[PDB]
């Protein structure tokens, strides 16, 4: 009677909505990345 | 001090660059809006509570006694 | 404007549910009500926060737009119409349009600032505090704390 038991737990999140999971999670929110920068660039072009 | 008789004159005064503050005084009979300007303090007296609230709503973006 | 603010608040409060939808997928038929109620309360709190922050920052935004006000003054005055215009209505209209664009930009900045602050502590919470507590309770408490801090950073009446 021999069986090797190990407490090895790993997390794999949703592939589609680690690397692919976290990448997709980060790139999910598009407006928050561009719209503030869009307003900043609009202000710059109106002021420069 | 100066006493303003019209709402529009008060609004023009409150939008002046030198205007520093506006203070609202709720009296038993009336309400007084007082604008602190460079030279003089301007007071407007309103006897209608609803008109007072309406004027309070329409004020420049930039205290009650 | 009220309708678009309502919708923006709801979608920004619901996008965490969007990322929490398929990531675990536990009993959706029973967790849908919990997701809806948390989204609603987060929407209400974030709307209150947005109102408070826009009100407090409008004082600075007033002089923040002064350069643009002068820029529009240049164009509104460099015309033969301005030679015999109302000479005051131009100021009223430019002030109105600059106030409108300032409110739009300020609301956008506040909304996206709160959105960015939302996804900072939640990941580390879910990554660490799960050692001693149930993961679902950890996610719920992390979301509640994020919503509470988003609401409290608006007024700041400690």
């Amino acid at each position: 009677i021999g069986f090797t038991s190990a407490p090895g737990q790993g997390g794999i999140l949703a592939q589609r909505e680690h690397f692919l999971d976290w990448a997709a999670f980060g790139v999910m929110t598009l407006p928050s990345i561009g719209v503030p920068l869009l307003l900043w660039y609009s202000s710059k072009r109106k002021y420069d | 001090p100066r006493k303003i008789e019209e709402i529009k004159d008060f609004l023009l005064t409150a939008r002046r660059k030198d205007a520093k503050s506006v203070k609202i005084k709720k009296n038993k009979d009336n309400v007084k809006f007082k604008v602190r300007c460079s030279r003089y303090l301007y007071t407007l007296v309103i006897t209608d509570k609803e008109k007072a609230e309406k004027l309070k709503q329409s004020l420049p973006p930039g205290k009650e006694l | 404007s009220s309708a678009l603010f309502f919708g923006n608040a709801f979608i920004v409060s619901a996008i965490p549910i969007w990322l929490y939808w398929r990531i675990w997928h536990m009993d959706l038929i029973q967790s849908a009500v919990l997701y809806s109620v948390m989204t609603l309360v987060s929407t209400y709190l974030v709307a209150f926060a947005y109102k408070n922050v826009k009100f407090v920052l409008k004082h600075k935004v007033a002089q923040k737009r002064e350069d643009a006000v002068s820029k529009e003054v240049t164009r509104k005055l460099s015309e033969a119409d301005n030679r015999k215009m109302s000479r005051k209505e131009k100021d009223e209209r430019i002030l109105w349009k600059k106030n409108e664009v300032a409110d739009y930009e300020a609301t956008t900045f506040s909304i996206f600032y709160n959105n960015t602050l939302f996804l900072v502590l939640v990941i580390v919470a879910s990554f660490f505090i799960l050692k001693n507590f149930n993961p679902t309770v950890n996610y719920i408490l992390s979301i509640s704390a994020s919503s509470g801090l988003i609401a409290l950073l608006s007024t700041g009446s400690k």
